[PDB]
């Protein structure tokens, strides 16, 4: 009597779907990430740990090319040695959990690559607006 | 064009009513007074000079002092800091003991009564096995008789514990500036006439409140802020009688108060590293504490308040006064602190007059108690240390706290009696100009522009 | 040269309405904030209100609330104070004066007596 | 609201003598930039108020160094090294820090015999 | 729950003084007012007065002043902070004073005033 | 002072019906309070603040009115509803209206 | 002697003006929103409540199309059933307080509409950069 | 610091530009020498007096840019 | 002959718990995020003035 689309659009509802259809919701996850005599100490360090995490992720996006877009692109191609999966199968076959456990080794390479690529993009954009 | 597009606006100057905590700030000359003898300097942050207070225009805002908050948490915070000022201090649990008391050395009147008793008793020493015999003086109002011979005891010692105040700490007020955190604002009604409820066209925001000195006065609120030109009377519902009436009168009126007795203290070591102060000898004339006010000033100020009352109670009305009906000792009087020592001082010489629809002074006698239970706690009491010398102080009487009697059955005289009761009347006489509001940014509105791609 | 060319001396009835002008003379009108000063013999000087020349932003004293209305003309560079429903206390000397922000009043006009 | 008690309200004094006016505010009328915006005016009877003193230490451009001001927080003091017949008129302490601005009572300068 | 136990009926001589207790239990006694009210038959209700037990600050009705007296007792222990005892000593008894008396307490909502008396005692009838 | 006057006096009706008690005050501007007293029982608040009901009050008691003229309307009279009814402003009292079983 | 334009440009100074002229200042309101033995607990939860509020509002803008612009646009038209006011009168007649009390019922519809509209804009921009 | 950048034209770019020219009275240094000669510490101690002018200038310039961009998208 | 402890006229007194030791352990002080700690690596440094290393 409540409808199934609402609990599809609920928090962490699309954890079991394919990633292509799970792309249709991120804002609920992002919103529920943020905020929604001795004990208040524990309360308070939990709250500031949560906002410390949120600022770390916002800074990792801020050093990257996209700040509030929530869906980004870049200028580094995907190394096929990382995945060697078909482009059709990844969006309609796998869930994010098994995608994470696949690509979980290839980490902190891609981070530094994004940093390097858009640092080079920053100096190129500075050069183009300097010649003009 | 006709396709109007909604657009957001972040940081719209707009607010709603809310209730939140505060920010306790005083000046650095409280920190000039060193070694935490001033209370509210542990937590109280130093202020800033020239606080921003800017005017706001074409603005109508409804205020209320009666459904106002920030008197509630202030009444919380003052008793909280009061208890923070006692945990360093010393208990008197070894002191509740059999007291051999007798009359003080004086030419005694058989019909009147002296108010000082010479009490000798056993007490511990630095060492356990040594007991000692020590005497002091006490007022009549803190011992009672237990049962031939005569033996007394302290009144609290059947029912509560007891704590001496540390003689380092003072009890004078310092101005507390309340402030709001980021995200809130404080408003102020700058109108001349404001009975306390409803709209106020002349408002202005502020970042921090002005100087508020904390007094304790059960009637006759002392050293407070006074009105601009008129004498104003304020209430919640004047036709309701049990709700009090606050009277902020314009011109201050001086009071002298003293205890003329010369007073010696005496240290008593209770145990290892302990201390206790007690009234030792009294040099000079055994006299009685009192207060004085100017006669004609009191008459003229009562004329002003009777002039202001008759708007509310019919123009052809007889108004008189009475002493307060009764109750506790500290509501039959006004009860104040002077030099770090309390006074409960009889007020029947003031509220005894009448009024028709057409060099001298007023003296009034006091009484002095040492142990108190202020705010009427359940097992918590407080001893007050005896202080040296001869104490006087001068205060500007600022306001009054009154109660209309329950006069039914065909009466034109509507007599008044002063009764304070709650301290929150005294506090609500101070924060009546203010309220706290919450900023809510990101308003939204249509306009004529479309975002391109 | 640099002068507040005020209006004429007004001799009016109770309850009427009148307009007092103040032409800026010899300087840039659109930046120097215009104030109005009441002068009675009984109170001396009083602050009436103020108007921003460029934006027309006004703010009024609580006494004058609805009593005075400030407009300004960027074309004729002339401040105007509309005084409505006049009473005998309006019989006074009204001074037009100017400042810039965080500074003083340098130029003082004639002082226009309006007698009700 | 931030009112100014001007003492005295009339100054009869002979020529050549000093002048001192204590205008006291209700409390701190200091604006957030630290400057106590008090101004002192001279309205001659029949002329416009010429400014004597703005920004109490400072003087008006053209008004001589005979004039001066001091005072802070509440207690404010206009000082004149010598009182002249050109100095005559009415003096004014004026809270120029917030709207609504407030004037003092004024001090009618005259000659005492 | 709120319990307002009075004492029972009693017969007194004219010119005497009666003492009526009222034991209140079930709430924080230091926080609310106590009103006395009366009922004479063929006269309706008549208000008597009120007391705040925090200091015992009383206020009496005008046309009975000098005759009525109100006191209170708090419970001072850290175990029973709830029950309190109000009293009423009514002096100068007339046979017209034959009436039923009530000790009442107001409602505890935010829009509750003081005179909308929510909780009521069982009534004490005195005949002179 | 404030004088209360109750108009219907004794109102005799049959059960299940509606009834309207009316009260009138000398001074307008304040609220009105209604009390029910049954026979030989402890009284009970019906209406406070002229429209608010007390605890355990079914909503077949509706209070209204303004100025000085105030209404106490009862729909669907239960037999237990047949009792004496008072109006009070602050300390004053109406003299009591008796609802009777016709 | 201080000038009236400064207290016009003060914090919450333009609360009484029309909204069209109140548009000329927002940065003072935004800046004064942010930061400017037992008691420090209360101090500390007040400070973190303030920054929790600030992060909530920054996130509500971040899920919307504009992050630091402080003046935004979008692609949903204004429903005339919400306001039915003239376009000339709203900017030169009303204050923000009475504007808020007018539009205060029509809330959380417009929020979800902004979310939906720019989610659709995100998938359209992804499609346009995917075909290229 | 994020808010000071947010009221300015750049939020996450970390390298920005604007539309206020450099007053030569502030520095009067050669353009070649500043990038290849000085450290940030001595640059800070040089320009440390000229502070809160440039801040308000950035605020003013991009406020004017905001109203210009609003006007350009309003006419369209 | 009768003696007493010297503190017992003028102060209280507390026994140390024999659990706790009084040997030192190395304390590393650190700075929070937003601050840094510097160190003069010079050989000769009397304690005031510049340090190039
Ligand atoms: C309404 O508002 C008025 C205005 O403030 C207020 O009056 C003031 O009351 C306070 C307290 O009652 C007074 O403060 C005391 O003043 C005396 C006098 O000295 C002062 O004045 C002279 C001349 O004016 C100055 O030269 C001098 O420097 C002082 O400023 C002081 O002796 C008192 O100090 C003692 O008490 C303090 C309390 O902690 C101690 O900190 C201080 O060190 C002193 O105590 C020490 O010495 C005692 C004597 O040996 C000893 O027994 C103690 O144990 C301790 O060792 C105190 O400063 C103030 O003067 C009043 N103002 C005026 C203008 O007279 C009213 O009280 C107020 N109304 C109400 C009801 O509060
Ligand atoms: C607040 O302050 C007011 C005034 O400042 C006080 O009011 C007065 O209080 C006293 C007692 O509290 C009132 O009563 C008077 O007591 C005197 C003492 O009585 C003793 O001595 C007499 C003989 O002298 C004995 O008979 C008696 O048993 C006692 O042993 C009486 O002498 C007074 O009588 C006088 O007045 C009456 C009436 O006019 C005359 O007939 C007598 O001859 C005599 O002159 C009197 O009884 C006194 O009346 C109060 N004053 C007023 C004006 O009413 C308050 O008490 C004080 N508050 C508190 C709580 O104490
Ligand atoms: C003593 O006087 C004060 C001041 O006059 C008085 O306080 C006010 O009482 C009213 C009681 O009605 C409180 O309630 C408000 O009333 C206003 C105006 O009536 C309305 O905005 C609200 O009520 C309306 O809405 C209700 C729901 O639809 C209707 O049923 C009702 O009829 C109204 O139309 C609102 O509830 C008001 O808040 C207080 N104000 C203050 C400042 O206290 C007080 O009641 C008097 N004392 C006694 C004992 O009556
Ligand atoms: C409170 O009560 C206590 C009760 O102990 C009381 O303390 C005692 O007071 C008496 C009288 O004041 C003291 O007796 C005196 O002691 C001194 C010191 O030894 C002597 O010098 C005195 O002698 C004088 O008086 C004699 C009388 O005949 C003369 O003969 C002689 O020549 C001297 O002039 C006198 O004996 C007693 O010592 C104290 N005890 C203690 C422990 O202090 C106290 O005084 C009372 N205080 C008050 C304020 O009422
Ligand atoms: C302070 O403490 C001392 C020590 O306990 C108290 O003294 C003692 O008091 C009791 C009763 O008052 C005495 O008992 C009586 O002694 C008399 C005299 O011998 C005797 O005649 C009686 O039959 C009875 O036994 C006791 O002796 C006495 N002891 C001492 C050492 O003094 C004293 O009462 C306390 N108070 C004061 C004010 O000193
Ligand atoms: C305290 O003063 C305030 C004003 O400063 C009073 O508020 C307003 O007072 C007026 C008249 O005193 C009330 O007007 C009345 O309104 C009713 C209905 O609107 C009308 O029928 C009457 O003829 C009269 O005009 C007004 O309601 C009142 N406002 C509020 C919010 O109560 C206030 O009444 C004073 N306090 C007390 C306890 O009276
Ligand atoms: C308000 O004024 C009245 C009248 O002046 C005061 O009442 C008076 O109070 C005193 C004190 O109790 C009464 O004195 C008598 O004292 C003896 C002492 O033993 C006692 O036995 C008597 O029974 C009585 O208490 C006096 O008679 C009394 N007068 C009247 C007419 O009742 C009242 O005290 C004043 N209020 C305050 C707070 O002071
Ligand atoms: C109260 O009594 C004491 C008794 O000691 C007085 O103190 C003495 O005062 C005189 C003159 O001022 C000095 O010569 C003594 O040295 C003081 N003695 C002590 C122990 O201080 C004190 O002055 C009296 N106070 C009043 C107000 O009379
Ligand atoms: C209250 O005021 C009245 C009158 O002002 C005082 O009445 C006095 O009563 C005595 C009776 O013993 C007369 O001798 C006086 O002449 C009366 N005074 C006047 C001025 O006539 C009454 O004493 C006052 N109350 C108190 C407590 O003093
Ligand atoms: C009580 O209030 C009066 C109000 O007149 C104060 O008297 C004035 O106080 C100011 C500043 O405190 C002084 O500049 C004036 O000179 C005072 N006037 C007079 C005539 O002395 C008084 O100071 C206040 N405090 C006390 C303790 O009386
Ligand atoms: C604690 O004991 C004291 C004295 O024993 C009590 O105080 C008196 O109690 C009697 C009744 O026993 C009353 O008549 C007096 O009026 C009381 N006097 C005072 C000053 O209160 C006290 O009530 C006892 N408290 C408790 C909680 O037992
Ligand atoms: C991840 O890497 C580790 C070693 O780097 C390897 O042992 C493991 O098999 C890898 N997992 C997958 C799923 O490839
Ligand atoms: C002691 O006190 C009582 C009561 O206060 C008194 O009657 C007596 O006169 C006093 N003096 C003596 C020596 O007993
Ligand atoms: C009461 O007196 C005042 C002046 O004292 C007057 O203005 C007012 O009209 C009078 N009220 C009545 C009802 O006569
Ligand atoms: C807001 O909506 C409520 C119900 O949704 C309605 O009662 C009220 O009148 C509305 N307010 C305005 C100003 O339209
Ligand atoms: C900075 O300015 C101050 C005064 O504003 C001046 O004394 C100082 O010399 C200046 N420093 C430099 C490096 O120009």
């Amino acid at each position: 009597a409540v409808g199934i689309g609402a609990v599809f659009l609920g928090f962490l509802g699309a954890a079991g779907s394919t990633m292509g259809a799970a792309s249709m919701t991120l804002t609920v996850q992002a919103r529920n990430l943020l905020s929604g005599t001795v004990w208040g100490i524990k309360q308070l360090q939990a709250r500031v740990l949560a906002v410390e995490r949120y600022l770390r992720d916002q800074q990792l996006l801020g050093i990257w090319g996209c700040s509030g877009k929530l869906i980004c692109c870049t200028n580094v191609p995907w190394n096929s040695s990382w995945s060697n999966r078909n482009l059709s199968e990844i969006w309609d076959n796998m869930t994010w959990l098994q995608w994470d456990k696949e690509i979980s080794n290839y980490t902190q390479i891609i981070y530094g690559l994004l940093e390097e690529s858009q640092n080079q993009q920053e100096k190129n954009e500075q050069d183009l607006l300097a010649l003009d | 064009a006709e396709n109007l597009w909604v657009t957001v606006y972040y940081g719209v100057p707009v607010w709603k009513d809310a209730e939140t905590t505060l920010f306790c700030a005083s000046d650095a000359k409280a920190y000039e007074t060193e070694k935490h003898n001033v209370w509210a300097t542990h937590a109280c942050v130093p202020t800033d000079p020239n606080p921003q207070e800017i005017h706001l225009e074409n603005v109508t805002e409804e205020f209320n002092m009666w459904k106002n908050n920030m008197v509630e948490q202030m009444h919380t915070d003052i008793i909280s800091l009061w208890d923070q000022s006692l945990k360093p201090c010393v208990k008197l649990t070894p002191l509740c003991v059999t007291l051999q008391c007798t009359n003080v050395t004086n030419n005694i009147t058989d019909d009147m009564r002296g108010e000082l008793k010479n009490c000798s008793f056993n007490m511990t020493t630095e060492l356990r096995d040594k007991k000692q015999k020590v005497y002091s003086l006490f007022y009549r109002l803190d011992v009672v008789q237990i049962n031939s011979n005569k033996e007394y005891r302290l009144i609290n010692c059947n029912t509560s514990a007891i704590t001496q105040a540390c003689p380092k700490v003072s009890f004078e007020p310092i101005p507390i500036h309340y402030c709001a955190p980021a995200g809130f604002a404080i408003l102020k009604c700058k109108d001349k006439k404001f009975n306390g409820t409803g709209p106020c066209p002349s408002v202005s925001t502020v970042q921090c409140t002005h100087g508020i000195k904390p007094v304790v006065s059960t009637q006759l609120l002392l050293n407070g802020s006074l009105a601009e030109e008129e004498v104003m009377i304020r209430s919640e519902n004047i036709t309701n009688n049990a709700k009090n009436i606050l009277v902020q009168f314009n011109t201050p009126v001086q009071i002298n108060c003293t205890r003329p007795n010369n007073n010696t203290r005496k240290s008593i070591r209770i145990g290892p590293g302990q201390a206790f102060y007690a009234t030792g000898d009294i040099i000079g004339d055994i006299r009685q504490a009192h207060c004085n006010v100017s006669k004609a000033t009191w008459n003229e100020t009562l004329g002003k308040v009777v002039k202001q009352l008759r708007k509310h109670f019919g123009n052809n009305t007889i108004i008189r006064f009475a002493n307060s009906s009764g109750g506790d000792l500290e509501v039959t009087t006004h009860s104040f602190n002077c030099g770090g020592e309390f006074f409960y001082c009889n007020t029947s010489g003031l509220f005894n007059s009448t009024w028709i629809s057409n060099n001298d002074s007023i003296t009034l006698p006091c009484r002095i108690k040492q142990i108190i239970n202020m705010w009427q706690r359940i097992g918590q009491a407080m001893y007050a240390p005896p202080i040296q010398g001869v104490i006087r102080c001068v205060s500007n009487i600022t306001g009054l706290i009154l109660t209309r009697d329950g006069g039914s059955t065909n009466s034109t005289t509507e007599t008044f009696r002063p009764g304070g009761g709650d301290m929150r009347d005294n506090w609500r006489s101070e924060l009546y100009k203010y309220k706290v509001v919450k900023i809510e940014p990101l308003g939204v509105a249509p306009t004529r522009c479309k975002r391109r791609v | 040269q640099v002068q507040l060319q005020q209006s004429g001396t007004e001799l009016v009835w109770p309850g009427t309405s009148v307009t007092l002008s103040c032409k800026a003379s010899g300087y840039t009108f659109t930046d120097y904030e215009i104030h109005w000063v009441k002068q009675t013999p009984v109170h001396g000087l009083e602050w009436i209100g103020a108007i921003v020349p460029k934006t027309g932003y006004t703010a009024y004293n609580q006494k004058f609330r609805g009593k005075a209305i400030l407009t300004a003309d960027k074309s004729s560079s002339t401040a105007y104070m509309d005084l409505r429903r006049l009473t005998s206390e309006d019989s006074a000397v009204y001074y037009c004066t100017r400042l810039r922000n965080y500074w003083y009043f340098d130029v003082w006009g004639t002082g226009t007596t309006v007698t009700v | 609201d931030f009112l100014m008690a001007q003492t005295p309200l009339s100054l009869p004094v002979s020529l050549g003598d000093q002048a001192s006016i204590s205008c006291r505010s209700s409390q701190s009328i200091v604006y957030s930039d630290g400057n106590t915006y008090l101004e002192w005016y001279l309205q001659r009877p029949g002329q416009s108020p010429k400014l004597l003193i703005y920004k109490v230490s400072n003087r008006f451009s053209g008004v001589p160094d005979r004039f001066s001001g001091s005072g802070s927080g509440t207690d404010f003091t206009l000082r004149i090294s010598r009182v002249e017949a050109e100095d005559l008129g009415i003096y004014y302490c004026f809270q120029g820090s917030h709207v609504p601005y407030t004037f003092g009572g004024g001090t009618k300068l005259e000659i005492k015999r | 729950q709120v319990q307002l136990v009075q004492s029972g009926a009693v017969i007194k001589t004219p010119g005497s003084s009666v003492k009526i207790s009222c034991r209140a239990s079930g709430y924080n006694f230091r926080d609310y007012s106590i009103h006395w009210v009366r009922l004479i038959p063929d006269k309706g209700f008549e208000w008597i007065g009120w007391i705040k037990p925090l200091w015992g600050a009383v206020s009496y009705a005008r046309q009975l002043q000098g005759r009525v007296s109100m006191t209170r007792q708090l419970s001072q222990d850290p175990d029973d902070p709830d029950w309190g005892v109000a009293y009423m000593e009514f002096s100068g008894l007339t046979p017209a004073d034959t009436a039923e008396y009530f000790c009442v307490r107001r409602g505890s909502c935010d829009y509750c005033g003081d005179f909308p008396w929510q909780y009521w005692g069982q009534g004490t009838v005195v005949v002179v | 002072e404030i004088v209360l006057t109750q108009s219907p006096g004794i109102l005799s009706l049959s059960p299940g019906e509606t009834a309207t008690l009316f009260c009138k005050a000398s001074q307008g501007g304040n609220a009105m309070t209604w009390y029910q007293k049954r026979r030989g029982q402890v009284p009970r608040l019906l209406i406070y603040d002229t429209s608010r009901r007390a605890s355990g009050v079914p909503d077949r008691f509706v209070g209204s009115g303004s100025g000085t003229d105030f209404f106490l309307t009862i729909n669907k009279l239960d037999r237990e509803d047949f009792a004496v009814y008072y109006c009070q402003q602050f300390e004053f009292f109406g003299l009591g209206s008796e609802l009777e079983v016709h």
